[PDB]
């Protein structure tokens, strides 16, 4: 039963329990393999595990599609490592490995177990006889579609090639898919079930985006008497949450422009919060001194472009402010996400100015018209403004801040807990927003 | 698992009106596709109107200018709004809730088509 996971996850990859309990019942659900799975989770979550562990626990051979061979080889490396049966067939391989491998796909009983497979392979005809044998034989346990979100346009790493695997899917029918990515909209799933012809009902296993630990709250830089006086006071706010042991922790500061950024940490050090500014601008050296700095608490506080921050994560990041909106709300989510991974309360603050929005859009804009003539018309031009509308969205709506970002990468309704602006006093937002109406 | 509950169905008099609702209960998070089918007794099931996320519509040609659906997204339901109702019209009326993604906080999820119970629907 139950019974030959909990062995085969211990015995073979030496793991006495599963990251989360999501990742069991993922696992568990491709054991069963009554109906293909989705599971979004993010990098370093064991989604390998969740095809691997039962491709084992399976009597016969599970093909693994992944889109570029480095990615493969990391897999095949470590699988092997473990003393299971995995090969690889691709462009890397003498020709006479690659004979070797199809000779033994075509025995009755072959070595191989897992099957590391390009989906440039399992397109070409040189390997179509070998995959309808595997077939017509029910050696076919499970096909793996890593990286499934480049089958979507609505997923910026889009592969051509990932639109034969639908084809492929429906074909052996006799066996469940897996379909994994670390990110999806959710329009990228929708094209993921769809392109990859996944058999309803599929169970999902996506990670929640929500962090309860994270407080998010928007001000307007329209309605702010001092700007730089009230940053510096939210920095504080949020340092010395340990009264004991005065300023703890750490914090970030986003902003458009190197000046701005160069300017933002001398007026915050001159109005007592100490911080340096993290730009490509700088020397490699300025970086690392900057960056050490700031790893080492010698100083408080970073100000980074959002063209370029995060050397190296850090734990107690008590507060991350964007003094500018961000190209996309995947981008707010990405930075703001830096803050509080040692998982005790941390801010997160927006200072959205109506200029800002105007001054990005028009960006946005003019380098979308600049890759029409580069190469030309597609369905991503459209989902590079969508992406940026759902922040000002974000700004824009009063409503939860969590909920709204639930939302857009598709999670459930979050249990909020007083845990933005908006959850723990939602009339100071009515009226702050009402302000901006009149400012507009 | 997801129960689809249609209401709002009786008898009426010929140039009445009425107005179905589909209760979608469970996790929901989308409806690709909310239709509505009709079954009239002794004809095969009648394809009447359609709303995608985003509310796209689009209506059979014998029922546009009477019917509307429309999705009260906050309720997460959908209605069928029919009026100048004709004998015709008579039928059960049900939804197929088409690429319906539902969702817990948990992460566990599935992404499946659903059918509607029905309402019975006479007309003079
Ligand atoms: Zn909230």
């Amino acid at each position: 039963p139950e019974r030959r996971v909990r062995s085969t996850l211990k015995k073979v990859f030496g793991f006495d329990s599963f990251k989360t309990p999501l990742q069991e019942s993922a696992t568990m659900a491709v054991v069963k393999g009554n109906k293909d799975v989705f599971v979004c989770m993010p990098t370093g979550a064991g989604k390998s595990l969740c095809y691997q562990l039962p491709a084992l626990l399976a009597k016969g051979i599970t093909i693994v599609v992944s889109p570029l061979i480095a990615l493969i080889q990391d897999q095949v490396d470590h699988l092997l490592t473990l003393k299971v049966r995995v090969s690889s067939l691709n462009s890397k391989l003498s020709a006479q490995e690659r004979k070797e491998l199809l000779a033994d796909l075509e025995r009755e009983k072959p070595q191989t177990k897992i099957l590391y497979i390009t989906p440039e392979m399992a397109a070409s005809s040189s390997f179509q006889p070998t995959l309808n044998s595997l077939v017509s034989r029910h050696l076919l346990s499970y096909l793996v579609v890593d990286e499934a979100h480049c089958v979507s346009q609505w997923g910026h790493d889009f592969r051509p090639d990932y639109l034969r695997l639908g084809a492929l899917r429906s074909r052996l029918g006799h066996a469940p898919c897996v379909a994994l990515t670390a990110t999806a909209t959710p329009q990228v799933q929708e094209d993921v079930f769809a392109a990859l012809h996944l058999k309803k009902p599929v169970a999902i296993f996506k990670t929640p985006c929500f962090r309860a630990n994270l407080f998010y709250d928007v001000q307007f830089k329209e309605l702010i008497s001092d700007p730089y006086g009230n940053l510096k006071d939210f920095c504080l706010k949020a340092l010395g949450q340990e009264a004991d042991k005065g300023l703890s922790g750490c914090g970030i500061v986003y902003c458009r422009t190197r000046e701005a950024c160069e300017q933002l940490a001398i007026e915050l050090s001159c109005r007592g919060v100490n911080a340096k500014a993290y730009h490509a601008g700088l020397k490699a050296s300025e970086r690392t001194l900057v960056q050490n700095d700031w790893m080492e608490e010698k100083v408080p506080v970073i100000v980074a472009t959002i063209s370029f921050g995060m050397g190296v994560d850090k734990a107690n990041v008590r507060f991350v402010a964007h003094w500018n909106i961000a190209k996309s709300m995947a981008g707010y989510y990405q930075e703001s996400g830096r803050a509080g991974r040692d998982g005790k309360p941390s801010w997160c603050r927006l200072y959205y100015s109506r200029n800002d929005r105007d001054q990005v859009s028009f960006l946005i804009r003019k380098e979308v018209a600049k890759l029409q003539e580069k190469r030309g018309n597609k369905a991503s031009d459209k989902a590079t403004i969508m992406a940026f509308d759902a922040l000002v969205t974000f700004c824009e709506e009063l409503g939860c801040r969590h909920a709204a970002i639930a939302k857009y990468f598709g999670d459930a309704l979050p249990a909020c807990a007083k845990g933005c602006d908006h959850c723990q006093n939602p009339t100071a937002v009515r009226r702050r927003l009402e302000a901006l109406e009149r400012s507009s | 698992q997801v129960q689809l509950v249609e209401n709002g169905g009786g008898c009426v008099q010929a140039t009445g009106s009425l107005r179905l609702s589909c209760a979608a209960s469970g996790s929901i998070f989308s409806i690709n596709r909310m239709t509505w089918y009709r079954q009239a007794p002794g004809k095969e099931r009648e394809w009447v109107a359609a709303i995608t996320s985003g509310g796209s519509t689009n209506y059979a040609d014998s029922v546009k200018g009477r019917f509307t659906i429309s999705r009260d997204s906050a309720k997460g339901t959908v209605y069928l709004q029919m009026n100048s109702l004709k004998p015709e019209d008579t039928a059960v009326y049900y939804c197929e809730a088409y690429g319906t993604y539902t969702l817990a906080p948990t992460g566990e999820g599935e992404y499946d088509d659903y059918w509607g119970q029905g309402t019975q629907v006479t007309v003079s």
